[PDB]
C-alpha cells in the first residue's frame, strides 16, 4: 500500500538518510534493532516475519567509510546487509568518475537491490533521492541513477533532496563543476526538487541553536526534521494530508519549475525553557523571514506560484486561518498573475519529536512552508557564475576529460541551467 | 582509495625518506620493531594507507629503497629505525651515478630499473586499493634524478591511472656537491611536468637561508636541512593519514590543487621553524600560524608568495586549537591579501584541522601552495643551466653517456614554457 | 532513454581507453629513444 523508496547516495546522502531514519523510527516507536511494541509508517518500513520493521531504503557509496559507519553504528539491526551497498575507490570529487568511470561497475548491483525492494511494494509511488551536488557520487552517480530509474521504473514519481554547496563546509573547488553536472542530467528525470543550502542550515544553526561551529551532526539533525515534515503526510494519516502525486499538483505548474523552497520553524535551542509556546501565528509570521529558509534567496524580489503550508501538533483549521488572513494584510507577498489560490494548508496531528540529547527543543507545534518562487533562481545564478569564472579558463577541465567526459557536455549542461534561469525570468512575467 | 606506495631513490632520497619513515612512525606510536605502542585510536585509523600489517600486531611500511650506490642503503639499515623496513624491499646496484643524469636515466638506472618494478609490483598487487605512489629524491644527482625520473616513467607506463606523487629536492650553489646540478635538475624538470601529477618543490636554497638566517646554525649540515624536510613531509601527508574531510587521498588533493596539467608544482610551508636541537620554545596562535603563510621566511621553495598569486591552497593546521579562530583568522588573511588570490578560482583555499600535533610541538601549520611565484624557482635553474650551456661546459659527460645536444635544448625550453605558463596566469584577469 | 544512455557510454569508451593509450603511445616514443641513445653509446664507442 502506497510504498515510498529511499535512495541515499554519497557522503551528503547516507548521513542525512542516517538522521532521517533516526527521527522516523523516534516517530512511530522502532527500536534500533527494528522492534515496536496508525499503520502509515507502512509506506516507509516493511516488515518482517520476525515483526521486525525495516526501511524501504537503498544507500550507497562508491567509498566504503561513511557506510561502514551505519553498520557498526547504533541502527546496525534496523537495515539488512544487501540494502548498504558500497564500492572501493571513491570518485574522488569528479562527475565524470561518479557517472562514467566507477559509477558504471556498481550501477547494475544498485538496481538490483532497487528492484529486490519494489517487488516487496503492492503500490509503489516512487523514490526519494538524497545527495550532495557537490561530491563526485553525490553528483555523478545520483544522476547515472536517476537515468536508470526513469529507464527501469516507467512513469514512477521521482523527488529529489539535494545539498546545496556552502563554503563554509566545502570539500572541493570543483563543487560548481559538478552541481551543474548533475543538475542538467537529472533535470528530465525529476518530478520535484527540494534544495537545502548547507550555508542556510549552518547560519540557522549558529544563529537559532547557539552552535558556534555546526558539525554534519548539527546540519543533519536539523535537515532530517525538514525531511520529516514533507514525509510526515505519507507516514500518517491525520486530517489534512498529501500524497507524492498531490505535493507535484500543487507546487509543480511547469516540467522544470519543479523547485519549491523550504522554510521551518520554530527551531529553538534545547537550553532557556521561556522562549516557548509559540502560537500558530508566531509560527506562520516566521515561514516569512528569509532567516528561516533552507535556501538563501530573497522571495520579497520575486514572485511566488504556489505556497504549501504543513502544520504538525496542536494546530487547528480556525487558528491557520487567522494567521493567514493578517499574513495577507502584509501587501509584500506578490503572485503571479496566472496564479489566484496561493495557500494550500495541511494539519498533522503528531507533534515534532527531537533526538535525545540534540540541540532542538521539543515544542508543542510546528510548520514546514513549501513555496514554489522565481527567487530561487537567485541559487542557480551563484552556481552558474562560479562555473562561468572556471570554465572561461577551462580549469580543471582536464580531470573531467580525462576520465572520457567530452567538453561539449560542460557547454550543453551550462547552457540548460541558461534556459532554466530564463524559465524563472518568463515565468514572473505577466502576461 | 587506501595504499600508497612509497620509493626512496639515490643518497637524498633514501636520507629524506628514512627521516620521513622514523617522523611518522613516531606519530602513529610505532617503534623499530613494528610494534604499536600508542595510546590513541587515531594513530591506528588510517595506518594502512603507508603501512603493511604483517603477522601479528606488527606494522611495516610499505616502502621500496634503490639505489645504485650500496653505501646508503647500508646507512639506512645501521639507523634507528633501519630494521622496520622490509628486507626484500632494497634495491640496490653496484655501479653508481657519478651525479650525472645519463647515467641514472640511460645506462645503469635502466639496468637496475626492472629489479625496482620487480619489488613495487609485490607491493602493488597486495593491495586492496592503489591510490598511487610517493617518490623521495634529488634532481641535482644522477640516481634520484635520472633513475628516479626513469622510475616515474615505467611505473606510468605499468599504472597509468595512479596517482604519481614526488617530494623533489632542487639543487642549489650554496650546498652543492657538483658542478652539474643545473643540467641533472633540468633534465629532470622536464620529465616532471610530463610524468607526476603532484610535485612538492623542496629547495635546498630556501632550507639553507632558513637554517642560516633563521635558525642562526653558521654550518647547516643535510641532518640540519632534512630536520625541515622530515617536517614538512610530516604536514603535507597529515590529511592523508589521519581521519579527515580535505584531501583525504592522493587524488582528490589532486584534483583541488591542479588546474591545468602541467602546473603541478607546489610550493610548501611550514610554521613554526625549529632546529634539530630546539625543545624549548614557548610560542605560536592561531593569528601567529596563519600569519606566516605569506611570509617568504617559512618557504620551502626559494620563492616569494608575494611576487606571485595562489592559484590554490591547502592548509593544514595541527594541535589543539580552536576551528573557529582557525576559520575566522583564515578568511581574515583572504580578504586582506585579496590581490595575491586568482580571482577566477572561487573559494580556492581550503583548510583542515588535525588534533595530533607533531613532535616536539604543540601547535603546527603547514601549507601547500599552488603559486605562480614559483617560476621563480625555474627562471634560477634556467639562467644557471644556460650559462653552462652557450659554452656547453661539461656536456662530454653527457654525450659520452650517448646522449645528444637536442635533449638539453628540448628540456630547456620546455622548463621556459612552463615560467611563461605561470606568468600567463598570474597576469590572467576575471574580465571572463 | 536507452539510445541517450548507450550513445553517452559509446563516446565513454571512446574516449577514456584512448585517453590512456595517448598516454601509452608517448611511453612507447621515450623507450624508442632509450635504446635509441643506449646503442648509440656503443657506436660512438665501439667504433672509436
Ligand atoms: N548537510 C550535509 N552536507 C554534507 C554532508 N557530507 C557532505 N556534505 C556536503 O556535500 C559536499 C561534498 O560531497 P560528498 O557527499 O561528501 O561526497 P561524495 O558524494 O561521497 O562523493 P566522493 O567522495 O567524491 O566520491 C559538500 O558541499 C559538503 O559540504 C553531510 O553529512 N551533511
Ligand atoms: N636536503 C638534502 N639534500 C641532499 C642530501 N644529500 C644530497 N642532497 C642534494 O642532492 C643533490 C645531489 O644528489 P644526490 O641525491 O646526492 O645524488 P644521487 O645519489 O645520484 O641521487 C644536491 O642538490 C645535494 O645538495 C640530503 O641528505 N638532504
Ligand atoms: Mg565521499
Amino acid at each position: 500500500m502506497r510504498e515510498c523508496i529511499s535512495i541515499h547516495v554519497g557522503q551528503a546522502g547516507v548521513q542525512i538518510g542516517n538522521a532521517c531514519w533516526e527521527l522516523y523510527c523516534l516517530e512511530h516507536g522502532i527500536q534500533p534493532d527494528g522492534q515496536m511494541p496508525d499503520d502509515s509508517f507502512n509506506t516507509f518500513f516493511s516488515e518482517t516475519g520476525a515483526g521486525k520493521h525495516v526501511p524501504r531504503a537503498v544507500f550507497v557509496d562508491l567509498e566504503p567509510t561513511v557506510i561502514d559507519e551505519v553498520r557498526t553504528g547504533t541502527y546496525r539491526q534496523l537495515f539488512h546487509p544487501e540494502q548498504l551497498i558500497t564500492g572501493k575507490e571513491d570518485a574522488a570529487n569528479n562527475y565524470a568518475r561518479g557517472h562514467y568511470t566507477i559509477g558504471k561497475e556498481i550501477i547494475d548491483l544498485v538496481l538490483d537491490r532497487i528492484r529486490k525492494l519494489a517487488d516487496q511494494c503492492t503500490g509503489l509511488q516512487g523514490f526519494l533521492v538524497f545527495h550532495s551536488f557537490g561530491g563526485g557520487t553525490g553528483s555523478g552517480f545520483t544522476s547515472l541513477l536517476m537515468e536508470r530509474l526513469s529507464v527501469d521504473y516507467g512513469k514512477k514519481s521521482k523527488l529529489e533532496f539535494s545539498i546545496y554547496p556552502a563554503p563554509q563546509v566545502s570539500t572541493a573547488v570543483v563543487e560548481p563543476y559538478n552541481s551543474i553536472l548533475t543538475t542538467h542530467t537529472t533535470l528530465e528525470h525529476s518530478d520535484c526538487a527540494f534544495m537545502v543550502d548547507n550555508e542556510a542550515i549552518y547560519d540557522i544553526c549558529r544563529r537559532n541553536l547557539d552552535i558556534e561551529r555546526p558539525t554534519y551532526t548539527n546540519l543533519n539533525r536539523l535537515i532530517s526534521q525538514i525531511v520529516s515534515s514533507i514525509t510526515a503526510s505519507l507516514r500518517f494519516d491525520g486530517a489534512l494530508n498529501v500524497d507524492l502525486t498531490e505535493f507535484q499538483t500543487n507546487l509543480v505548474p511547469y516540467p522544470r519549475i519543479h523547485f519549491p523552497l523550504a522554510t521551518y520553524a520554530p527551531v529553538i535551542s534545547a537550553e532557556k525553557a521561556y522562549h516557548e509556546q509559540l502560537s500558530v501565528a508566531e509560527i506562520t509570521n516566521a515561514c516569512f523571514e528569509p532567516a528561516n529558509q533552507m535556501v538563501k534567496c530573497d522571495p520579497r524580489h520575486g514572485k511566488y506560484m504556489a505556497c504549501c503550508l504543513l502544520y504538525r501538533g496542536d494546530v487547528v483549521p480556525k487558528d491557520v486561518n487567522a494567521a493567514i488572513a493578517t499574513i495577507k494584510t502584509k501587501r509584500s507577498i506578490q503572485f503571479v498573475d496566472w496564479c489566484p489560490t496561493g495557500f494550500k494548508v495541511g494539519i498533522n496531528y503528531q507533534p515534532p519529536t527531537v533526538v535525545p540529547g540534540g540541540d532542538l527543543a521539543k515544542v508543542q507545534r510546528a510548520v514546514c512552508m513549501l513555496s514554489n518562487t522565481t527567487a530561487i533562481a537567485e541559487a542557480w545564478a551563484r552556481l552558474d557564475h562560479k562555473f562561468d569564472l572556471m570554465y572561461a579558463k577551462r580549469a580543471f577541465v582536464h580531470w573531467y576529460v580525462g576520465e572520457g567526459m567530452e567538453e561539449g557536455e560542460f557547454s550543453e549542461a551550462r547552457e540548460d541551467m541558461a534556459a532554466l534561469e530564463k524559465d524563472y525570468e518568463e515565468v514572473g512575467v505577466d502576461s | 582509495m587506501r595504499e600508497i606506495v612509497h620509493i626512496q631513490a639515490g643518497q637524498c632520497g633514501n636520507q629524506i625518506g628514512a627521516k620521513f619513515w622514523e617522523v611518522i612512525s613516531d606519530e602513529h606510536g610505532i617503534d623499530p620493531t613494528g610494534s604499536y605502542h600508542g595510546d590513541s585510536d587515531l594513530q591506528l585509523e588510517r595506518i594502512n594507507v603507508y603501512y603493511n600489517e604483517a603477522t601479528g600486531n606488527k606494522y611495516v611500511p610499505r616502502a621500496i629503497l634503490v639505489d645504485l650506490e650500496p653505501g646508503t642503503m647500508d646507512s639506512v639499515r645501521s639507523g634507528p629505525f633501519g630494521q622496520i623496513f622490509r628486507p626484500d624491499n632494497f634495491v640496490f646496484g653496484q655501479s653508481g651515478a657519478g651525479n650525472n643524469w645519463a647515467k641514472g636515466h640511460y645506462t645503469e638506472g635502466a639496468e637496475l630499473v626492472d629489479s625496482v618494478l620487480d619489488v613495487v609490483r609485490k607491493e602493488s598487487e597486495s593491495c586492496d586499493c592503489l591510490q598511487g605512489f610517493q617518490l623521495t629524491h634529488s634532481l641535482g644527482g644522477g640516481t634520484g634524478s635520472g633513475m628516479g625520473t626513469l622510475l616515474i616513467s615505467k611505473i606510468r607506463e605499468e599504472y597509468p591511472d595512479r596517482i604519481m606523487n614526488t617530494f623533489s629536492v632542487m639543487p642549489s650553489p650554496k650546498v652543492s656537491d657538483t658542478v652539474v646540478e643545473p643540467y641533472n635538475a633540468t633534465l629532470s624538470v622536464h620529465q616532471l611536468v610530463e610524468n607526476t601529477d603532484e610535485t612538492y618543490s623542496i629547495d635546498n636554497e630556501a632550507l639553507y637561508d632558513i637554517c642560516f638566517r633563521t635558525l642562526k646554525l653558521t654550518t647547516p649540515t643535510y641532518g640540519d636541512l632534512n630536520h625541515l624536510v622530515s617536517a614538512t613531509m610530516s604536514g603535507v601527508t597529515t590529511c592523508l593519514r589521519f581521519p579527515g574531510q580535505l584531501n583525504a587521498d592522493l587524488r582528490k588533493l589532486a584534483v583541488n590543487m591542479v588546474p591545468f596539467p602541467r602546473l603541478h608544482f607546489f610550493m610548501p610551508g611550514f610554521a613554526p621553524l625549529t632546529s634539530r636541537g630546539s625543545q624549548q620554545y614557548r610560542a605560536l596562535t592561531v593569528p601567529e600560524l596563519t600569519q606566516q603563510m605569506f611570509d617568504s621566511k617559512n618557504m620551502m621553495a626559494a620563492c616569494d608568495p608575494r611576487h606571485g598569486r595562489y592559484l590554490t591552497v591547502a592548509a593544514i593546521f595541527r594541535g589543539r586549537m580552536s576551528m573557529k579562530e582557525v576559520d575566522e583568522q583564515m578568511l581574515n588573511v583572504q580578504n586582506k591579501n585579496s590581490s595575491y588570490f586568482v580571482e577566477w578560482i572561487p573559494n580556492n583555499v581550503k583548510t583542515a584541522v588535525c588534533d595530533i600535533p607533531p613532535r616536539g610541538l604543540k601547535m603546527s601549520a603547514t601549507f601547500i601552495g599552488n603559486s605562480t611565484a614559483i617560476q621563480e624557482l625555474f627562471k634560477r635553474i634556467s639562467e644557471q643551466f644556460t650559462a653552462m650551456f652557450r659554452r656547453k661546459a661539461f656536456l662530454h659527460w653527457y654525450t659520452g653517456e650517448g646522449m645528444d645536444e637536442m635533449e638539453f635544448t628540448e628540456a630547456e625550453s620546455n622548463m621556459n614554457d612552463l615560467v611563461s605558463e605561470y606568468q600567463q596566469y598570474q597576469d590572467a584577469t576575471a574580465d571572463e | 532513454a536507452k539510445e541517450k544512455l548507450a550513445q553517452k557510454m559509446e563516446s565513454n569508451k571512446e574516449n577514456r581507453k584512448y585517453q590512456e593509450a595517448e598516454l601509452l603511445k608517448h611511453l612507447a616514443e621515450k623507450r624508442e629513444h632509450e635504446r635509441e641513445v643506449i646503442q648509440r653509446a656503443i657506436e660512438e664507442n665501439n667504433n672509436w
